[PDB]
């Protein structure tokens, strides 16, 4: 399963922070600030896998932007790798063109989406459509 | 102000692209940029050839910030780090001896297999130079050279002109030359510190004087070694050395320390410069609790171990030694020790009371180091011992678990210093002892409830409750609660079957630890013959101990007296406990 | 402040 | 939309240092306990705007005291906005109260048993969001019957099954086993591949926990599979990732075939089979995109699919393919498809129908030990010839660790002792070479040895015999070595101690010589080493005669005598005694040989296994 | 000997970081990152071994400055280097902080690859370094610098002439006490230092000397001067210098006598501990109401001169490890509490010399264990005063320059007595 999701930039700003069982506070904090002391250090010809003591964190970059799901260890690198990719796009659909400070001045329907394509740990759906659907046809009226 | 910094993208190869530019200003911004994301630990071998083609400059500030990147990658790629070659063999050449300088220095930085090879002239006519800028670099890259590829035979006429470079027109010069020819005087062909004599020293200790913090340094550091034929040599060299209530602070003194210390063996009591010199050592060695924190640890690790020594230096200096409660820890618990050094017939009021107030602390670390040393007092004088023993109790029964631990582990060492005496206590100890969950608190009780046991006719309950999960329970438990049961045994052997049965079994059916396996077979070979041998053997009464409150081994002592200065001192541990 | 050295 | 919340990150961003934010930011706040504290208070933009300031504010590192009941408002409503909001600050918050917990419970069902998408949803994504107890404790009889024989939108039915997956995540207890089991593996079959998504989760924990009850789950997740592989390249189009036919729900299918060891009814084997032939051979084919993702996803599915194969471990042909493309994988240029197929093809050498296979690409992967320079990887490929090591192998496996551990961290560096010592006892054939290596480990690392390892060597070398007079001279020779560990002080103390007569013969190593040298040994030394040298020193005694003379000179002298610490005090004692008094006939007796140790139980695979996570 | 040399920001992140030796790794700064900076083990010492290295460090600002080494260097030496590297980047910047640092890579570094070599400490100064280190030439220059570097009086001297041509000493002394319970000075030490701030020209050479035992009996005398038989004159328990006074000549002649370095340098530290003069008096007592009130006293005391001046007075006052209902008065001043932190602190503006203040303070009790009690920590005090507390005076200050004309006779001379705290206890 998934443990959490992170969206974290260059500097530090947790522009999205997301999780999926029991977890603390000054925890979360050190969460945090450690994953980025990871993730922010590595490059190009590093694994977008990387292994952290009784769990794992796959991945990825976007221009200042990380975004991370750290999750169990039976589970499949590859497919959490591309998991994120393809959220990433339905954002790309969604912002009809997305860099942060869209997530920022619109963290909640982020929020939301994630939650569409995300729950319990698990995976809620894959498809671009179905969720560019419902997130639209159910985005029409406040 | 004009720094670079950040990550990303592929930035790395847009590095490439301006690292590649036809106005210099974009390159140098790129090289800069470089150094930057190296500095913080980005991957950038990549880019090796562009770089380095970049030093192909006469710019300072360029052709050094180039330079580091080049000692720094030039080793992993000896291919491309041929580069180098024809510029700094050219600039070796220079007008500027700042400039041949920061070549030679760079230069033996690269360690390339065949560099050492195109060096070597370079170099062979460095170490020769109306400039003592260039001989100092020299120096000190003959010893950088000898760590690398190294033994070479025109490298032995570099051998030779290093220690003839010792005896120079230049203090720097010889602050690196002697600084080097010592390194160097590790690789062992037995001949190592090679020479010092007559000459050699008095031209040392001229230098002594003349050079610098450091380049002093290097010669009390140097001459801490050198063995004088007689006492003329020793004083007239204690002496040529001696002005060192001085500057290096730290350094200078502890090495003056060092060498001092060392000159320490001419009949304890002679036409007592030796005395004087048992005066003189202790004003500096105290101004030195008055350095910035860091150097206080220092020289408080350093003096333990001098008071250890010789102790007859700080000997009413104790007061200095009181703890501040503004004193960082480090330096508390070393003060502490150095205290319970000195604690004799005089200071014992006044220290008791210290440690009294102490106890009360919050830091654990603290509390405990005291607690110990109330009960180290006790063994090191005895009407102490009625008192401290009391305030022991008394600190028992204050609950706080640690505080009793620590407490139990004194109070074992002191019945071993007054057997016959405390034995009252025992029942009270036994009350709170299931709750004594560290090593060294089993240790000792159950080595007591073992000793006492014809006073405790508990003992079967205690041992035998000890036995449940026998493994997963410290050698040192096993061990001491296996010769512990032999011992009771021994003693009360009618009701002690089924005990020297299963310690004997554990001991020797199941130990993966070959000592204690060993052991639990030893005691079978005896308790398989006679009482008559084995109460003999056993149970014999066992000398005292004496003044000694956690002494440091007295050969290794002797040794880390040879090491003052350095980190040997401060660890406590030859120097082969770090490679 | 300070006093004349002298 | 809505103008507030643009306005506020606006002139938030736009900012001094982070003191002026916290000026402007408790500013708002105060505002905001202001504009709560009273008066007409507005319904939409109002509400909605300064709720979701307070949400941003908490969410931009700040905390929340005050007013959530003045924000649990928003839930039972005519707006969805409203609703969303209210349900994402009680999601991403929740303090101590229980009149508020009451509240959004009431919320939540008053809100739930309804008739349509997003109240059934934005619910379900709250209840499986966060949740206490009273979530699983008052709707755990209520998903299953959701679910069972009823139907709802696929959004829902999702939604529903992710949350039912929560609620036996947390509360198994609160958790019935009621007859829905047919329709939950009816309904895996079903349409939606989301439906099949979801279920193929929940379906895979349940039955994780109980096989026996989802044995029909098999056959259609297998022809579903099948389907998916092989359908056609253009097959329902809304679900191919670049390329790629449902990859994954794949991954869940095979991940979801791993809780069963070999299917039954062998129809659906032949399925299974013939169709991981499939995945395999589609991997065979060649890049249908050029972009980086497609082959991803292609290649998680192979990565899973080669899994479910070593799970099985009924088809050699399959398992010996599965190595040859992991094979062709470990020198790829991508990183990630590396390290992947290391890790892989570790899991795979425990199957003795690939390890020849598997045995082949020694070189291959000696040469990414030595070479790759990042660590992840290296530390995989460690893993991996230790795990593909048999007799030949073992002889080179070793050297290569060996020269390896001349080169890491700590940990690591434990661990590779610990490997090196294990392959070389369960390996060796001439136990010469044993001893060497573990010699040298000592050499290379000592600091990190262990000491099971050391317990070992010396086990060892007691009883195999032939072994010893070597044994005996190498420790000896090895003890006047320079520099000069203390493990070997331990390991040499100890077998020349009690092998040091086979030795004692030679000119070089006569007893005295042996004694003297252990000696220098002995005043640098912990303890425990310390009641080793003593206890040697007596064995060296009762062995020689022509010594003690010198050895009780030693083992008398205040020194070890009036000691500090028990045991070399007890020792010392005890040692003297028995020279001193002790008939001979005895103190021979006594210090006899030393029973072979039996075959004990191997406690360094114990530590590695300690060690592992 | 210096292999690393590393320095880190506070969150963790290097700044600069330069290696001299083979011997380290991408491994060595990591670790410390790692095992320092990061261990949830605060509580340490300032040297480290990790797996045969040894790691030393200072903390700056909040800024972290680690030296790395693999064998057994001098300890001493690496640290008081890393000391005189801090004082080389103030001297380049002041400052020591992460942007300030950050902002300076190429300079840091030109200086690291100078001030320091193959782990061995070079010409460590910052008057050598400035003459040859930017932020243009010949053979002059050149020779010139190379010479100084190499020579012996590199630490500050080329060739220096002044608009206006001043000095100005600084005693600045620090009283170290500790107090038992009801007055009596356990820990009774003064720890001085002479500041010499000093604007010259050429290569001035300056004898030096203080109060250290004689009898009695320009056109600008003081106008009323002593006579009567100056007693109690002092001498310095133990005094360690800087690194330009001859030592040799000092052993000798006791003479501090040198030729200085430009700008503020300090000249000696030193000790005393006779005849000294006494501080501030401080007197603490607790007492109790009830079965619920602990109340808090502490009296101030002070021994002067009748005419002077007490400074920047602060109070450090313990609150119980836990405290209920805290209740705090004064006569003079004003009163600070801090809660979490748990203590309470006054602070004083002016304080007369022989004057006498109170300051109150009240805690209430409500169960907090089952019958066990506290222990009081000492009460600490900080302060400044413009006597000289050990009663040292400077007697002279030779100032011969032979390039030059000029002599001691024209020479602006200044001298302050500042009287600052350090170390200073009780309440028991």
């Amino acid at each position: 399963m998934i443990r959490f999701i992170l969206i974290q930039n260059r500097a530090g700003k947790t522009r999205l922070a997301k999780w999926y069982m029991q977890f603390d506070d000054d925890e979360k904090q050190k969460l945090i600030e450690e994953v980025h002391a990871v993730v922010t250090v590595r490059d190009a010809k590093h694994t977008n896998f990387v292994e952290f003591r009784n769990f794992k964190i796959i991945y990825r970059r976007y221009a200042g932007l990380y975004f991370c799901i750290c999750v169990d260890v039976n589970d499949n690198n590859l497919a959490y790798l591309e998991a994120i990719h393809n959220f990433v796009e339905v954002l790309n659909e969604y912002f009809h063109n997305v860099c942060e400070l869209d997530l920022v001045f619109n963290f909640y329907k982020v929020y939301t989406v994630v939650d569409e394509m995300f729950l319990a740990g698990e995976i809620r759906e894959t498809s671009q459509t179905k969720v560019l659907k419902q997130l639209l046809m159910l985005q029409s009226l406040e | 102000s004009k720094y670079f910094t950040t990550n990303k993208k592929g930035e790395i190869f847009e590095l490439k692209a301006e690292l590649n530019n036809e106005k210099k200003e974009k390159r140098k911004e790129a090289v800069k940029k470089v150094i930057a994301a190296m500095t913080v630990g980005k991957d950038v071998s990549s880019l090796f050839p562009d770089v380095v083609n970049c030093m192909q400059t006469d710019n300072l500030e360029l052709k050094k910030l180039v330079y580091l990147y080049l000692m720094n990658y030039a080793k992993s790629q000896p291919d491309m780090a041929i580069m180098a070659v024809n510029s700094f063999v050219k600039d070796c050449e220079d007008p500027n001896p700042l400039i041949r300088a920061l070549a030679v220095r760079t230069m033996g930085c690269i360690r390339v297999d065949k560099i050492t090879e195109y060096l070597c002239e370079p170099l062979r006519k460095c170490l020769k130079d109306e400039d003592p800028y260039v001989r100092k670099t020299a120096a000190v890259c003959v010893a950088k050279l000898h760590d690398i590829n190294a033994q070479m035979v025109e490298d032995q006429g570099f051998l030779d002109s290093l220690r003839d470079l010792i005896a120079d027109s230049n203090p720097m010069v010889v602050a690196n030359a002697v600084a080097a020819l010592s390194e160097i005087s590790e690789s062992h062909p037995n001949s190592n510190l090679l020479d010092l004599n007559p000459q050699n020293i008095n031209k040392l200790l001229t230098a002594l004087n003349e050079c610098t913090e450091w380049g002093q340094i290097f010669i009390l550091d140097c001459l801490s070694n050198y063995n004088p034929k007689d006492d003329r040599e020793a004083q007239s060299i204690c002496e040529r050395v001696t002005p060192r209530l001085s500057h290096a602070n730290s350094a200078v003194v502890l090495s003056a320390v060092k060498v001092l210390m060392k000159f320490l063996e001419l009949l304890p009591k002679d036409s007592d410069y030796y005395n004087m010199l048992l005066k003189k050592l202790a004003p500096p060695l105290v101004t030195l609790l008055s350095g910035e924190p860091e150097v206080q640890y220092v020289a408080l690790r350093n003096i333990n171990l001098i008071v250890q020594k010789r102790p007859e230096i700080l000997k009413q200096e104790i007061k200095v030694f009181f703890v501040k409660y503004n004193d960082p820890i480090y330096v508390k618990l070393e003060k502490l020790d150095i205290m319970i050094r000195l604690a004799s017939q005089a200071n014992i009021a006044q220290v008791l009371a210290e440690l009294k107030e102490y106890a009360t602390e919050v830091d654990v670390d603290f509390v405990r180091k005291a607690v110990r040393a109330i009960g180290r007092c006790a063994i090191k004088v005895e009407q102490s011992a009625e008192r401290c023993v009391s305030t022991l109790l008394d600190l028992i029964q204050t609950k706080v678990n640690y505080v009793v631990q620590e407490a139990i582990v004194v109070i074992r060492d002191i019945f071993r210093k007054y057997p016959n005496k405390y034995e009252s206590i025992i029942a009270t100890l036994c009350e709170n002892l299931d709750s004594l969950d560290e090593p060294d608190a089993r240790a000792a009780m159950i080595w007591i409830v073992g000793e006492y046991a014809e006073r405790i006719d508990n003992a079967d309950e205690l041992l035998e409750s000890f036995l449940e999960g026998f493994h997963d329970e410290s050698t040192q438990v096993q061990l001491t609660l296996l010769t512990a049961i032999v011992k009771l045994f021994l003693k009360k052997p009618s009701e002690t079957q089924e005990l020297v049965q299963q310690v004997l079994s554990l001991a020797t059916q199941d130990s993966d630890n070959p000592d204690l396996r060993d052991r639990g077979y030893i005691y079978w070979r005896l308790l398989s013959t006679d009482p008559v041998t084995a109460k003999e053997v056993v149970l014999s009464e066992k000398p005292l101990i004496s003044e000694e409150t956690d002494l440091i081994e007295p050969t290794l002592l002797d040794e880390l007296i040879c090491h003052i200065g350095s980190l040997a001192s401060v660890y406590h541990k030859p120097p082969n406990a770090f490679v | 402040d300070y006093q004349r050295l002298n | 939309g809505m103008r507030g919340l643009a306005v506020f990150i606006s002139d938030i961003r736009n900012c001094k240092s982070k003191e002026a934010e916290i000026k402007r930011i408790n500013k708002e706040l105060a505002n905001i306990r202001s504009k709560f504290k009273g008066d007409k208070a507005l319904d939409g933009y109002s509400k909605k705007k300064y709720v979701c300031k307070l949400l941003f504010i908490f969410l931009l590192g700040h905390d929340i005291d005050f007013g959530h009941m003045e924000a649990v408002n928003l839930l039972s409503s005519n707006r969805y906005t409203e609703k969303q909001i209210g349900y994402l600050f009680i999601s991403v918050l929740v303090n101590s109260n229980s009149e508020l917990i009451r509240l959004i419970n009431n919320a939540i069902k008053n809100d739930l048993a309804s008739r349509n998408p997003t109240f059934m949803g934005l619910a379900l994504h709250c209840i499986a969001n966060v949740g206490s107890r009273e979530m699983a404790e008052a709707f755990a009889g209520e998903i299953p019957k959701i679910l069972v024989a009823g139907d709802t939108m696929d959004s829902v039915k999702q939604s529903a099954a992710l949350c039912l997956l929560r609620l036996y995540r947390t509360s198994p207890d609160l958790v019935p086993m009621g007859d829905w089991t047919s329709r939950v593996v009816h309904l895996l079959n079903d349409q939606h591949l989301g439906v099949v998504t979801a279920a193929t989760s929940l379906i895979t924990t349940l039955a994780q926990k109980n096989p026996e009850e989802f044995k029909t789950s098999v056959s259609l997740a297998v022809s579903r599979l099948s389907r998916i592989v092989t359908s056609a390249s253009t097959d329902l189009q809304d679900y191919t990732y670049y390329f790629v036919p449902a990859p994954w729900l794949s991954v869940k299918l095979l991940r979801l075939l791993q809780c069963y060891p070999p299917p039954e009814d062998p129809a659906v084997r032949g399925r299974l089979t013939e169709c991981l032939e499939t995945i395999l051979n589609k991997a065979q084919e060649p890049p249908k995109s050029k972009k980086v993702q497609h082959s991803n996803a292609k290649n998680a599915v192979l990565f899973e699919a080669i899994s479910l194969i070593i799970h099985h471990d009924s088809e050699p042909n399959l398992l010996v393919r599965a190595c040859n493309q992991l094979g062709q994988f470990l020198q790829h240029r991508e990183t990630n498809l590396r390290y992947l197929a290391l890790e892989s093809m570790c899991t795979l050498a425990s199957s003795e129908f690939s390890h020849e296979a598997v045995k082949t690409h020694i070189e291959t992967v000696i040469n990414a030990l030595k070479t790759e320079r990042d660590v992840s990887v290296r530390q995989r490929a460690v893993d991996l010839l230790y795990a593909m090591c048999d007799r030949s192998n073992a002889q080179q496996i070793v050297a290569e660790m060996l020269s390896y551990l001349e080169t890491a961290d700590y940990s690591i560096r434990e661990e590779i002792v610990l490997k090196v010592a294990i392959l070389a006892e369960k390996y060796a054939v001439d136990y010469t070479w044993y001893v060497d290596t573990i010699l040298n480990l000592i050499r290379i690392a000592g600091d990190y040895v262990s000491e099971e390892v050391w317990y070992r060597v010396i086990q060892i070398v007691i009883n195999r015999d032939d072994v010893q007079g070597y044994a005996a001279k190498t420790v000896f020779e090895a003890l006047q070595a320079p520099a000069c560990h203390e493990n070997l002080v331990k390991v040499g103390g100890y077998i020349l101690g009690e092998f040091g007569n086979l030795i004692a013969g030679d000119p070089r190593s006569s007893p005295l010589i042996q004694f003297n040298l252990l000696h220098s040994k002995f005043h640098l030394c912990s303890v425990p080493t310390r009641a080793l040298l003593l206890s040697t020193y007596i064995k060296f005694v009762n062995l020689f005669p022509e010594v003690k003379a010198t050895i009780q000179d030693v083992l008398r002298s205040d020194s070890q005598l009036k000691n500090a610490d028990v045991e070399l005090q007890q020792r010392a004692v005890e040692y003297l005694r028995l020279s001193t008094v002790a008939s001979t006939d005895i103190l021979a007796t006594v210090l006899e040989e030393m029973p072979p140790f039996p075959e004990r139980e191997s406690s360094i695979l114990a530590k590695l296994k300690k060690k592992k996570g | 000997m210096i292999g690393g040399l590393f320095i880190y920001n506070h969150k963790g992140e290097v700044l600069i970081s330069r290696v001299y030796r083979d011997d380290i790794g991408r491994n060595a700064v990591d670790a410390f990152r790692v095992n320092v900076i990061h261990a949830r083990q605060q509580v340490r010492s300032p040297v480290t071994n990790i797996a045969r290295t040894s790691f030393f460090h200072v903390k700056r600002s909040n800024i972290w400055l680690a030296a790395v080494t693999k064998q057994n260097v001098n300890a001493a030496m690496v640290f008081e280097f890393l000391y005189k590297m801090c004082d080389v980047m103030a001297a380049y910047f002041g400052k020591i902080s992460e942007e300030n640092i950050k902002n300076n890579f190429v300079l840091i570094y030109e200086l690291l690859d100078e001030i320091l070599d193959f782990g061995y400490p070079q010409n460590s100064e910052t008057g050598a370094l400035k003459t040859f280190i930017t932020q243009h030439q010949t053979k002059e220059e050149q020779s010139q610098i190379t010479s100084q570097v190499t020579g012996q009086i590199g630490w500050r001297r080329e060739g220096i002439k002044y608009r206006r041509n001043e000095l100005f000493l600084d005693v600045l002394e620090s009283v170290n006490l500790l107090m038992s319970p009801q007055g009596q000075v356990l820990s009774a030490h003064v720890s001085g230092r002479v500041v010499m701030k000093s604007y010259l020209s050429g290569m001035p050479e300056c004898k030096f000397g203080m109060n250290d035992k004689i009898v009695i009996e320009s056109m600008e005398q003081k106008l009323i001067s002593e006579e009567d038989l100056g007693k109690q004159s002092i001498a310095i328990d133990d005094c360690t210098f800087h690194q330009c006074v001859r030592l040799s000549k000092f052993d000798s002649e006791r003479s501090i006598s040198f030729i200085p370095p430009d700008g503020e340098f300090e000249l000696m530290r030193y000790r005393t501990t006779k005849d000294i003069i006494l501080p501030f008096r401080v007197i603490p007592l607790v007492r109790e109401v009830g079965r619920t009130k602990l109340e808090v006293k502490v009296v101030i005391k002070s021994n002067f001169k009748p005419s002077l001046l007490a400074q920047k007075i602060e109070v450090r006052i313990p609150t119980p490890l836990n405290t209920s209902g805290v209740q705090v008065i004064c006569m003079k001043g004003k009163a600070k509490y801090k809660a979490s932190e748990n203590a309470i602190v006054w602070k004083i503006k002016r304080m007369a010399g022989m004057k006498e203040s109170q300051i109150s303070a009240e805690i209430e009790l409500l169960p907090t264990n089952d019958k066990k009690k506290w222990a009081r920590p000492p009460i600490s005090m900080n302060f400044e005063v413009p006597f000289a507390p050990s009663g040292l005076k400077v007697r002279y200050l030779k100032v011969f320059e032979p390039k030059l004309n000029y002599s001691d006779h024209d020479v602006i001379k200044w001298v302050r007595y500042i009287g600052r705290s350090g170390i200073y206890e009780t309440r028991c």
